[PDB]
């Protein structure tokens, strides 16, 4: 786990053989990570839309471990001010908002 | 912070 | 409630005598709402930081009801692509991430 929100909900992830940190972001539809070298197929994707668009590489069905939970989901790889775990992967780990 | 994605 | 994340976590809020909808956004430090007239004191605040800064009005200790929970917190008022409930108010309502 239960994570309070007094601080930014940053968690450890394992992806592409690397240990990283990322923000659990319920405001983000998608997961965007930088500085990861993923194997297998990708396609370009345009995201954002403020000031222009940002182009990222979309990798589907990527195995990823998020705070101990091994799941699978789409990961967008490209520049991002902060590594972000979006709703697409929070659903996979069974993460809910509770109050 | 103001973190997002839509997309 | 327990809110799953397959869809955007949009909730009803009551603010400044108006009913509105806003996104529960654990990636946002602050709460930003557009098209609300709040009474009482404010100061300008610069937020964002990509492409420049956005100037908003900071109102402190604003009463707000979020999905039935009457709380108090800082509300930033300014045009925003989407109304956002940030961590500052999610803490007030006792909202946690759980998995």
């Amino acid at each position: 786990p239960q994570i309070t929100l007094w601080q930014r909900p940053i968690v450890t992830i394992k992806i592409g053989g690397q240990l990283k940190e990322a923000l659990l972001n319920t405001g983000a539809d998608d997961t965007v990570l930088e500085e990861v070298n993923l194997p297998g197929r990708w396609k370009p994707k345009l995201i954002g839309g403020i000031g222009g668009f940002v182009k990222v590489r979309q990798y589907d069905q990527v195995p990823i471990e998020i705070c101990g939970h091994k799941v699978i989901g789409t990961v967008l790889v490209g520049p991002t001010p902060t590594n972000v775990i979006g709703r697409n992967l929070m659903t996979q780990i069974g993460c809910t908002l509770n109050f | 912070q103001v973190n997002f994605l839509g997309k």
